[PDB]
């Protein structure tokens, strides 16, 4: 009963890097990460001044 | 006298060798009583498709109940009579079929094993009563929180990929089912090389090899067109699958970051590192004066029911964390307390605690051995996964290897930063959002 | 508590030596037969 | 290589050791307090000191105990029955040393300070609550104290009322009248027998005579009838064993067998059940039933154990009682004796196929003869059974007075005159 | 342990922060 359990599509939400039903996400998502932090660095960088 | 190295090195190697159509034979010899023959077939759960998603499973069911050879309750009567057990047990990875016997009993014993794993007889009847039986069997698996949550987590870990799948297999297949579909998934994965019968104890290598019969092999190819992975990885997803239900006591969370496959240096240094967290109960006599601060966190403040660490293998991916049960009121707590741990091991790892830890795998890894059956497994399991080594002797020497250093490094790889994947089971109503369980894989504060 | 609907049932107690055997242990515990 | 090694001491402690190949060690001291040991006013103390191992003792404090054996990766376990109380040490073969020391202190100079003992109280309720959660252990429980009167029949499991009540002073004298010279056996998987009788002579030396506690054996035919809201009921139906170790013991174990039901085999039935056959063909879909089986030093049980649902209980305890009657009758071929002693012969080797098993089996003939018998000689025994000595035994079942206890909706339960 | 690396780049920032804010 608890088994005909199906997470829904994410396929809409999330991104190329990590959109492959079949492969890896931990050689993808380093950077994916990176990018989302780059955000963050140069928000605090700029607000510095 | 005699000291811990020696004895390793003293240890019984363990024989592999292979007939003709890839048939895998280990067998560890101690010339004692009773053996425990085995096959260890591995096309588990992760191979079927969406529509067979239990059809291993449900062979499984299938499995002791006739062969053209023995109709009916043969089998049974047989393996009875000789005051022998019979056991199947099913992973997402590796089916598994053996014999407990006295080892005088092997002539009857691997006859009966290798009889089962080809011929059975299945019929219409025995079809349309193992549905009932499963479909009830789901019913009760229900009843289980612990189990509910780790396909969850499994689920979620692997969103959209067949290893997520429920071992049992989805309610309706079971119904819908097409008998000739249990056929085309034995055909097509019980074919060794897969397959390796393992056994250990007071048989003579020699004679396994040669007791096996030699009936059928795989009918695959020579060359590379074959290489496809059928083992092709599968996706790694950091989401959550959060399902309340305030009528239930207690709260089930399983919270784990993706690992490694089966093989890897760093997946002995992971285990020495959950060696240092460890595991708790209700009923653990020493509560409060556990080392594990975890442990003796939740000791002290009643803060939990029971959690334990783990550390899930898997070809292509793993699951590796905690899983803790508690009152509704204490699911942050734990949490807290959890993932803190977590980080301190890869920054503040100190030498004393990674050497208790290690110590501990050492045993933990040896007295499981004891005895016959579970010796059985270490060699049939363990070569499908680190194909045919017996790492026994090597483990304490690889074990040893580890200056605390080494179990940092390797646990911020997984650890820090990476996206746990969560599941809990209400009252879930405070158990964190997935943001702060996030954050809670980086150190700042807290 | 573990749902017991089907077939599966199969606890009935009696070993050898040891019968009704409760174990409490610093880091595991249990109830045998 | 080497074989066991018993010695008995002037002190009547007995020892043993097999120096194994393996990297595995376990130590493990069976003192002879079982629950049977307490009274009126007693009851309750073994149970609370089997859950007391890691408070602080002479030597070492509750802390030392406790983080040493984890320092080293070793378990403690603290395990009891009916007759008797097994310790067990397991630790690698390097540790041996600095666990024993530990082994001792626990067993040999327990300190039970009032507000240690105190903050373990507790403990006896969580602790009996998740024991009580299998309905096997209270019905079991509730087994013994129906057909025993005095002695066998306290449980294992301390009394609600008795908890918060279960003094220091208590533990200290069960302690020091039942953790003694005479009670004890030292058992070893890997250690070295002349170095093991050494510190045995050292430390093992205390005097105490048996029954302090107020030993003594009885039977009591009785039923004692849990009523519970559960749709299945459980009940079991039990007459005066053979004693253990004796030939008739020895042939109720064997047609324990010849009914006996448990499974061999995973989602498999039993074609070799009779109870099972019997049971089966007069029972509905859904039921569960085995032969249960108990011997003691001075008393046993035999008899079987069901499990049916609300109003089936009736059908199938008395099936099952008619098909060992059946045996009674005299109705009993050869071929099935002898299938269920090879079933209970290969179920024996099995039992001590393993480093935990065999520590317990040596362990435990140590406290009851005085010394090891070999598996070969144990195999010659239960062969030894004649086809119709079972047949005598199972007489006896029928002719011998009856005790029972369920659990459960109880309104379709034989009760004594029912059956 | 790690404290002196992360203490030592904690001395860092503080530094480089002084004397440029400053």
């Amino acid at each position: 009963s608890h088994t005909d359990i199906k997470v829904p599509d994410f396929s809409d939400y999330r991104r190329p890097e990590v959109l492959d039903s079949t492969k890896s996400s931990k050689e993808s998502s380093e950077a994916r990460k990176g990018f989302s932090y780059l955000v963050t660095a140069t928000t605090t960088v700029g607000v510095a001044y | 006298t005699a000291t811990y190295a020696q004895a390793l090195q003293s240890v019984p190697e363990t024989q592999v060798s292979q007939l003709d159509n890839g048939l895998r034979v280990a067998s560890e010899q101690s010339s004692q009583p009773t053996c425990t023959v085995g096959v260890w077939i591995d096309a588990g759960s992760r191979y079927e498709s969406e529509k067979n998603n239990g059809a291993g499973y449900f062979v499984e069911h299938l499995a002791f109940k006739g062969t053209k050879n023995r109709p009916g309750n043969a089998l049974e009567k047989e393996v009875e009579s000789m005051g022998a057990h019979l056991n199947a047990y099913s992973t997402r990875e590796h089916t598994a079929y053996y014999i407990k016997a006295l080892s005088k009993d092997l002539p009857k014993a691997v006859e009966l094993l290798a009889d089962i794993v080809q011929n059975c007889s299945l019929e219409d009847s025995q079809i349309e009563k193992e549905r009932d039986v499963i479909l009830q069997e789901l019913q009760e698996n229900d009843t289980s929180m612990r189990d509910v949550v780790f396909n969850y987590l499994h689920a979620t870990a692997f969103q959209g990929t067949p290893l997520a799948q429920s071992v049992e297999g989805p309610s309706e297949n079971v119904r819908k089912l097409s008998r000739a579909d249990l056929t085309e998934y034995l055909s097509r994965h019980y074919k060794a090389p897969r397959m390796v019968l393992a056994a250990a104890g007071g048989l003579e290598h020699r004679q396994l090899l040669d007791l096996a019969q030699k009936h059928f092999s795989g009918l695959s190819g020579t060359y590379d067109e074959d290489a496809v992975p059928t083992l092709s990885p599968c996706r790694f997803t950091g989401s959550q699958i959060c399902h309340r239900e305030d009528g239930l006591p207690l709260a089930h969370v399983a919270i784990a970051v993706e690992g490694p496959g089966w093989a890897h240096p760093d997946n002995v240094a992971l285990q020495v590192a959950n060696a240092i967290i460890g595991h708790y109960d209700c009923t653990y006599g020493g509560g409060a004066h556990l080392s594990s601060p975890l442990a003796s966190i939740a000791a002290t403040n009643k803060l939990c029911q029971s959690f334990q660490t783990f550390n899930i293998c898997y070809a292509d991916t793993g699951l590796l964390g905690a899983h803790f049960v508690c009152d509704h009121m204490s699911i942050d707590d734990m949490m807290f307390v959890l993932q803190g741990q977590w980080m301190r091991l890869c920054t503040s790892a100190t030498e004393s605690e990674v050497l208790r830890g290690k110590n501990l795998l050492r045993n933990a890894l040896v007295s499981h051995l004891d005895g016959t059956t579970p010796v059985c497994e270490d060699i049939g399991r363990s070569l499908l996964t680190y194909g045919r080594r017996i790492p026994l002797a090597e483990w304490e020497s690889r074990i040893a290897e580890v200056d605390a250093r080494v179990v940092r490094e390797v646990c911020s790889k997984y650890f820090y930063d990476q996206c746990p994947a969560v599941a809990g089971f209400g009252p879930i109503e405070q158990l964190p959002d997935y943001n702060r369980i996030r954050s809670g894989m980086f150190w700042l504060r807290f | 508590k573990r749902s017991v609907l089907c077939r599966e049932s199969l606890r009935g107690q009696a070993a050898g030596r040891p019968l009704v055997a409760s174990v409490s242990l610093n880091v595991p515990a249990s109830v045998r037969y | 290589p080497q074989d066991l090694e018993f010695t008995r001491l002037p002190n009547g402690l007995v020892i043993a050791s097999l120096e194994n190949y393996a990297p595995a060690s376990r130590i493990g001291l069976f003192i002879k307090a079982g629950s049977r040991y307490e009274n009126s006013n007693n009851l309750g103390t073994s149970h609370l000191l089997r859950l007391a191992s890691s408070l602080t003792t002479k030597g070492a404090s509750s802390f030392k105990i406790t983080r040493g054996i984890e320092a080293v990766g070793g378990k403690l376990s603290v395990t009891s029955t009916r007759e008797n109380m097994a310790y067990t040490v397991e630790c690698l073969r390097d540790d041996v040393d600095i666990l024993m020391e530990f082994l001792l202190n626990v067993t040999t100079a327990p300190e039970f300070r009032r507000w240690e003992v105190a903050a373990l109280q507790p403990q006896l309720r969580i602790d009996k609550a998740v024991a009580l959660q299998n309905p096997q252990a209270h019905v079991i429980e509730n087994l013994h104290a129906a057909a025993y009167r005095n002695a066998l029949a306290n449980s294992l499991y301390c009394p609600d009322y008795r908890i918060g009540k279960v003094t220091p002073v208590e533990l200290h004298d069960y302690v020091q009248n039942h953790f003694t010279s005479a009670r004890m056996a030292l058992i070893g998987l890997g250690v070295s027998h002349p170095v093991l009788k050494q510190v045995a002579e050292q430390f093992l030396n205390i005097r105490g005579g048996l029954g302090l506690s107020g030993a003594k054996a009885k039977y009591h035919g009785g039923e004692i009838r849990e009523q519970n809201g559960d749709s299945l009921v459980h009940a079991a139906l039990v007459a005066e064993s053979a004693a253990i170790g004796s030939a008739e013991a020895n042939a109720f174990s064997v047609l324990q067998h010849v009914l006996g039901a448990g499974p061999h085999v995973k989602r498999g039935s039993n074609a070799t059940s009779s109870l099972y056959q019997a049971v089966a063909k007069g029972v509905h879909q859904p039921f569960d039933v085995s032969a249960f089986n108990a011997s003691y030093s001075d008393s046993g049980l035999f008899g079987f154990y069901t499990i049916s649902q609300a109003a089936s209980a009736g059908d199938v305890i008395k099936a099952a009682y008619n098909q060992v009657k059946t045996i009674a009758q005299g109705n009993l071929s050869n071929p099935d004796v002898q299938a269920a002693k090879n079933k209970l012969k290969a179920g024996y080797l099995m039992s001590v196929e393993s480093s935990e098993g065999f520590l317990d089996e040596v362990g435990s003939q140590a406290l009851a003869a005085g010394s090891y018998t070999p598996p070969s000689t144990v195999l010659q025994q239960i062969d030894a059974v004649a086809d119709a000595d079972v047949i005598n035994a199972a007489k006896k079942f029928v002719s011998g007075r009856k005790s029972m206890a369920a659990s459960g909706n109880l309104g379709h339960t034989p009760f004594i005159d029912e059956l | 342990r790690n404290w002196v690396p992360t203490a030592q780049l904690w001395g860092a920032v503080g530094a480089v922060g002084l004397v440029s804010a400053t």
